[PDB]
């Protein structure tokens, strides 16, 4: 609710889509090719050869890119699924994804957006740091860091972002020469844990009234 | 990718501390995962030589040694089983400060005087080896500080590489990066050609030139495989997490980690008339060096001879064609394999190697020859032998080529949000070995070097500038937007609104897994085939839910088992109906209640929750957008619910959901002793409501009449009230059912209904005659439809 | 095979009440703007003649300032005739950009049947560098379509207001086939100047609308006296 | 044309109970929102606030609309009795608005939330007890409001 509000207050529309998706919207349309390890049964839950449980909310954004022409300002909160679960990772979890597509969008616009959302969400004038990373759907891509103010150099990795890759727009019939765009993603449980001081991820899905009653 | 900093600095020296370097690397996209020292601290330990040894005359487990430090000979008593004349060892002199504050002093062991201590790797915190003394190479320089000799003033840095930086999978690659970042000279290993001592070769065939456009082969005759891997190579490999196995494998691994070219050596005797690089035949069988018997697909590229397959090209060698104890002659291989032709092939056979990783990520298409000469020199130095000439097979038409890219200064300024000077643009790109040439005003033509498989577009060049300039040095702006006022329709009840309503009504929100146990699915939904996962995490998490009830009931009982008695839960989420073909994914709102009606308190009655308590909570939700009148609760039936206490909720005939008591039989199976009430609604059918339409208020008083009615015990109260409205006239402003009686004072097959009828005329007072006339015609109507009676 | 059967009888307890129609209206107007970067501003109900008149180019001799139209406490203190003083307080407290909506209770002395001595109004103010009359037209046109949930036709007629130049009366379709619903205009240079905002650098538009007027159109309410009477028979219609 | 805007993501603090939130809470708890005139009769003002001098208008529309309110109670009680006089027995009203404290020099204009209840505890129905509302029913409605931002423990009823 809190993440949505940060954006819906500045013209972003909330987008929703299906949980059971196809390999095109979930991978192909996001520059993740066939042989990519993310597509393996080790990381993705499959029903058959082409139908799966969405690994991220990006397919909702793809469905928007195909259905409409720019401008696009959307936030996609939702349940996502990963096969490669353990103690630190859950087979089901929530994530929010953003997408802005317009005519003069720069990397500076992306930095400004991400920096102001983190300050808003965490209610502190914290320091934000961007580190170069690699994602198949974005170029340039970055890993976002904030200071250990909410508790190894006093930095924490909280989210990812990047400028939408030209082939990603092209595939969804958006001319990369005319339009530019930025996208991002963040884990809801990760943010909840930082905000409220929650230690064990297993607490969220247990539904003990002794845990839940603490958030009244 | 783990490496020795000392080794990196020998190629590119940034001239900044170790801490400054580990910092910058992560800031440029090479994230450091670990940085650890190579050994423990110590002083006064030097290379010593054992000149002579004698049996200690008063201790059999001890020896008396004469050890030289190149300047003086010292007597030292030693108990180590491996101590013997000729040995080069770490000699701790009287004065030496060893790990964990241990100072070496003069000793007299069983009557014999000792002037120092000879060391093991464990004693010096070099390795975990405490078996005996650390035997240093025969050619070690005596007198030299062991820390200097063993280069113990070093760190090992571990980098988590992104799949686009295949080039950095070697020290050659990492050094090139460091030189570009810091703008410092790159001093690469000079690799001279090894001149052929004979003319013995083997033929080489490129039967699949697209998959392998370059293959190099060399014959090395009469090698002594008994000879050991030199310490410098062992230490360099150890500092990259590579275990020393044999001199030949150690050289091929060393070269791969130094230059980035995976190489292989075959037993020359195992090559039946030269090499044939081709696709495998379907079902062709190969036994790998590890023992695994792989059955190959026609899409897989293999290295074969004129008789059989020898290895799975770029991934792993075969058992029959590897080096062994019998091996006297080698055949070296250095090739370029297409990244596409190999992508996912190692994984499909359940394999992963350092060779497979490098080729898939991309190996420099021009590197094979430099790497071949380098490996040849090393082989001759380690195991000897006589080299033959290099055999190079190359398909020029299949060699990789990246079309020159046109970079526009305008586009860099746009993306970065600030301009960069042409000299800075050129300087930066050139440092990464890119070929920059001007192509008009504010435009260039850039060429990509043979080690970069990730550069092909203008945006890739802009990324490179951003990265090297520094992401955090770049400006911060907020995106512009031509926005217009907008809003969603007034008369709609959204999920956030409904969630807050239920919270106010004393509910707690739950979140349960979408995938559940088929046994549970079957209990709440008998006969239905769940949408089953192909690869569930476990067997009890294999069925996509058709209802939010199994999960809620499960969370309710988890709490009941944890000393909770009053449980009120609600959840929103999707349900999955049908099989893939025609699958329906519908958002639902569901709730579950049990225990006392109210919390424990001095002013609260001790009554337990029932059907009508849940009904109230449902009515409140259904009334959220001023459309409660559109909903009707009809006596229904559901397999998971009590047949006597189930309501089917409808809107214009369409099914909205169900409300009822959990079936007692289900409770038994689930080990539930308390009554539990469930409701589930299709949000699609709840959300739409109606905008208020003002109706003028009368200035005249209202008139009320009460009615006590006797009807069949099984006639629904809603049926009676519907009939009343039908016969009450236009002026009826209210109809309230204020009492239901079914006891002793009346027949046990009948019940009494006390109703309050209210009327108000819009423009006058209502007279008693007309009201009495209406009241009687309501009664007459009820006597004809339900055979009603007045109490 | 136990008879614990029951029926379709009403649920137990208390159900939800409701909001006042004016509250629904104000909430709805705010949302149309707060969704696109406008901040909700509030100020005092008892104001001074400077913020209420002077700062908005309403001079001393202006009939609006007379005791016939304005409620006074003394010579300089009054009950605000509009929410514009809240916007003035913002212009003095900060430099552009400014994007604010000001919903609130306002007071007029010259009451009757068709007019109430107390009523609610919303006022907007946007102040930035390149603001045109086209920007104003676009904003007003899109808000009306959003609020009334129809792709209706919008008409602008030239009018006069002391605080704006050019000023317009806004019409929507429904004896003339058109209805006057609100006013707007480009903020007068002297208004900005007085509040230390350079008219040469910055431009701005403002607008106003009556909440009861909008509520009456939306819900089909006939008598304005119904809003302040608080009869449960009236209020219960907006649950 | 539509005006352009370089906008940044933003939000108000998480742990705050705003008036729109509290209004909706009271609605769920079965209250009806009222809107009363700010100016009231001095006689009424004096009954609910003895000793205090109201901030009086120079030109009131009428003599019984000459005093700026110091409490939302006179208006609510008046709306409650208007309904009681119009064949209503269960009345549950709430209002938000400013109060005016003191004279022009040092006048305080403070936003208040006030509520008034009378009649039966529950609506007339077959499953509802016929008991009348009391102090503890109002207390429950107040506790719910005071607990809206997880700080109920900070409040004490003395
Ligand atoms: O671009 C995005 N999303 C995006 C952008 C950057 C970072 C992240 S993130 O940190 O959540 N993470 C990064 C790592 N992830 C990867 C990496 C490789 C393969 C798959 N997954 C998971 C998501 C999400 N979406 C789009 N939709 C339409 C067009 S673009
Ligand atoms: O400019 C405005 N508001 C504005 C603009 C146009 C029309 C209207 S309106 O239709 O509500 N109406 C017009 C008629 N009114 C008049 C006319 C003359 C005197 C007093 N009142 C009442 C308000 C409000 N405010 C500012 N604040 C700060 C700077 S500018």
């Amino acid at each position: 609710e809190r993440i949505e509000q940060c954006f819906s207050r500045i013209g972003y529309e909330v987008a929703e889509g299906p949980e059971v998706e196809d390999d095109y919207h979930n991978f192909e349309a996001l520059n993740i090719p066939g042989h990519h390890p993310a597509r393996a049964m080790h990381d993705t839950f499959y029903f058959n050869a082409n139908m799966l449980l969405r690994t991220h909310t990006s397919p909702v954004q793809v469905r928007t890119m195909e259905s409409q022409q720019p401008p696009i300002r959307i936030v996609c909160p939702g349940r996502v699924y990963r096969c490669d679960s353990d103690l630190t990772h859950s087979p089901m979890f929530h994530q929010v994804e953003g997408l802005l597509v317009d005519e003069g969008v720069s990397f500076a616009d992306l930095k400004g957006t991400i920096e102001e959302f983190l300050r808003a969400f965490f209610e502190k004038q914290l320091e934000v740091r961007f580190r170069p990373s690699f994602f198949p759907f974005t170029e340039p891509s970055a890993e976002v860091d904030i200071q250990c103010v909410i508790c190894q150099t006093g930095w924490l990795e909280v989210m990812g972002c990047g400028m939408v890759h030209p082939n990603v727009l092209r595939m969804s019939n958006i001319d990369p020469e005319k339009f530019q765009g930025f996208a991002f993603g963040m884990g809801a449980e990760r943010l909840a844990m930082l905000r409220y001081g929650v230690n064990d991820l297993r607490l969220f899905f247990d539904n003990d009234l002794r845990f839940l009653g603490q958030f009244r | 990718m783990k490496f020795s900093e000392k080794w990196l600095r020998s190629w590119a020296n940034p001239q900044v501390s170790h801490d400054e370097l580990v910092a910058r690397l992560s800031m440029v996209g090479l994230e450091v995962d670990a940085d650890l020292p190579v050994a423990g601290a110590f002083s006064g330990v030097v290379v010593g030589e054992v000149l002579s040894t004698e049996q200690h005359p008063d201790a059999d487990k001890l020896r008396v040694c004469q050890v030289s430090n190149g300047s003086e000979t010292f007597q030292v008593v030693c108990g180590a089983p491996n101590v013997r004349a000729g040995l080069k060892i770490p000699f701790a002199m009287i004065g030496a400060e060893l790990p964990d504050d241990f100072k070496i002093k003069k000793a007299k062991l069983r009557g014999v005087e000792s002037f120092g201590m000879l060391c093991s790797a464990k004693e010096l915190q070099i390795s975990e080896e405490n078996a005996g003394l650390l035997e240093l190479p025969a050619d070690a320089p005596v007198g030299q500080d062991v820390r200097t000799y063993l280069e113990l003033a070093d760190y090992t840095i571990e980098v988590g590489l992104t799949p686009n930086r295949g080039d950095c999978l070697s020290l050659a690659g990492l050094a090139r990066e460091v030189s570009a970042i810091y703008d410092v000279p790159l001093a690469p290993v000079a690799v001279d050609a090894v001149a052929a001592q004979h003319d013995e070769t083997r033929p080489v065939e490129l039967a699949a030139p697209a998959a392998c456009p370059r293959y190099l082969g060399r014959v090395i005759r009469n090698v002594d495989l008994s000879r050991p891997t030199p310490l410098w190579m062992v230490e360099r490999l150890r500092r990259s997490d590579i275990r020393s196995i044999d001199p030949v494998v150690d050289v091929t691994n060393y070269v791969m980690i130094e230059l980035g070219q995976p190489m292989h050596a075959f037993d020359l005797a195992e090559i039946n008339g030269g090499v044939r690089v081709r696709m495998a035949e379907d079902g062709e069988k190969l036994v790998l060096l590890d023992g695994q018997e792989i059955t190959l697909r026609a899409d897989t590229l293999v290295i074969a001879d004129h008789q059989r397959a020898l290895a799975i090209a770029g991934v792993m060698g075969g058992e029959h064609s590897g080096v062994s104890d019998s091996t006297r002659d080698l055949f070296l291989e250095a090739a370029f394999f297409d990244t596409i032709a190999l992508a996912g092939k190692a994984r499909s056979y359940g394999l992963h190697t350092d060779s497979s990783h490098r080729f898939e990520r991309g190996v420099d298409s021009q590197l094979a020859r430099k790497a071949m000469e380098r490996a040849t020199r090393l082989i001759l130095d380690i195991v000897g032998g006589e080299p033959g000439p290099i055999v190079e097979q190359v398909s020029e038409a299949h060699l990789p080529k990246v079309a020159p890219i046109t970079l526009r200064a305008e586009r860099v300024t746009q993306m970065l949000g600030m301009p960069l000077d042409a000299a800075e643009i050129v300087r930066l790109l050139q440092a990464l070995e890119l070929t920059v040439v001007a192509d008009g005003e504010g435009q260039w033509s850039v060429g990509v070097p043979s080690h970069r498989f990730d550069i092909s577009l203008e945006v890739d060049l802009i990324e490179e500038l951003a990265r090297l300039y520094g992401y955090n040095r770049l400006p911060v702006r907020y995106p512009q937007a031509r926005l217009a006022p907008n809003n969603k329709p007034e008369a709609r009840a959204a999920l956030p609104l409904l969630r807050r309503l239920l919270v106010a009504r004393g509910y707690q929100e739950a979140i349960t897994f979408s995938f559940i146990d088929p046994a549970l699915f079957e209990l709440f939904d008998p006969g239905t085939q769940p949408l089953t996962l192909a690869n569930p995490i476990s067997a009890d998490m294999a069925a996509m839910r058709s209802s939010l009830w199994p999960g809620l009931v499960k969370a309710l009982q988890h709490n009941l088992n944890r000393q909770q008695s009053r449980v009120r839960l609600f959840e929103s989420g999707l349900r999955f109906v049908g099989q893939l073909e025609g699958l329906k994914q519908e958002a639902m709102l569901a709730g579950a209640i049990c225990g006392k009606r109210l919390p424990e308190g001095w002013a609260n009655g001790r009554d337990g929750v029932d059907f009508f308590d849940a009904k109230a909570d449902v009515e409140a939700v259904l009334a959220s957008a001023g459309a409660l009148g559109d909903f009707s609760f009809v006596p229904g039936e559901h397999p998971a619910l009590h047949p006597g206490q189930t309501a089917r909720i409808e809107r214009e005939g369409r099914l909205v959901g169900y409300l009822g008591a959990l079936h007692p039989e289900l409770a038994k199976k689930l080990d539930l002793e308390q009554p539990v009430f469930l409701f589930e609604l299709l949000l699609a059918e709840v959300v739409d409501g109606h905008l208020p339409k003002f109706r003028e208020l009368s200035r005249f008083p209202e008139v009320r009449r009460d009615l006590a009615l006797l009807v069949d015990q099984d006639v629904p109260a809603q049926d009676i009230l519907t009939q009343i409205r039908a016969a009450a006239g236009e002026w009826l402003t209210d109809l309230r059912l204020f009492d239901v009686y079914h006891g002793k004072g009346i027949d046990p097959h009948r019940k009494s209904l006390a109703v309050g009828l209210t009327w108000q005329h819009p423009s006058r007072t209502l007279n008693d005659d007309e009201v009495n006339s209406t009241t009687q015609n309501i009664v007459t109507s009820l006597e004809e439809r339900f055979n009603a009676t007045l109490r | 095979a136990a008879e614990r059967i029951d029926v379709t009888l009403p649920g137990r307890g208390q159900l939800s009440g409701g909001l006042h129609p004016v509250t629904r209206t104000l909430e709805r107007i705010e949302q149309c703007f707060s969704r696109i970067g406008y901040e909700v501003a509030e100020g005092p109900e008892v104001e001074d003649d400077y913020h209420n008149f002077e700062a908005l180019n309403i001079p001393g001799h202006h009939p609006a300032r007379a005791m016939h139209d304005t409620f006074y406490f003394n010579a300089n203190m009054l009950l605000r005739t509009h929410t514009s003083p809240v916007q003035v307080r913002t212009m003095e407290s900060q430099q552009p950009p400014i994007r604010i909506v000001c919903p609130g209770r306002v007071y007029r002395c010259d009451s009757d049947l068709t007019h109430s001595p107390m009523f609610h109004q919303v006022e907007g103010l946007l102040v930035d560098e390149g603001v045109s009359f086209a920007d104003l037209k676009g904003t007003i046109e899109e808000f009306l379509r959003a609020f009334f949930e129809k792709q209706l036709e919008v008409r602008f007629r030239p009018s006069f207001f002391p605080f704006t130049e050019p000023s317009a009366e806004v019409d929507i379709q429904c004896q003339t086939g058109w209805l006057e619903v609100m006013g707007c205009g480009m903020v007068h240079p002297n208004v900005l100047r007085m509040s230390n905002i350079d008219p040469e650098k910055f431009q701005g538009f403002a607008f106003g609308m009556g909440a009861e007027r909008l509520a009456m159109l939306r819900y089909g309410v006939n008598d304005l006296r119904l809003f302040f009477d608080n009869d449960l028979r009236f209020l219960g219609q907006f649950r």
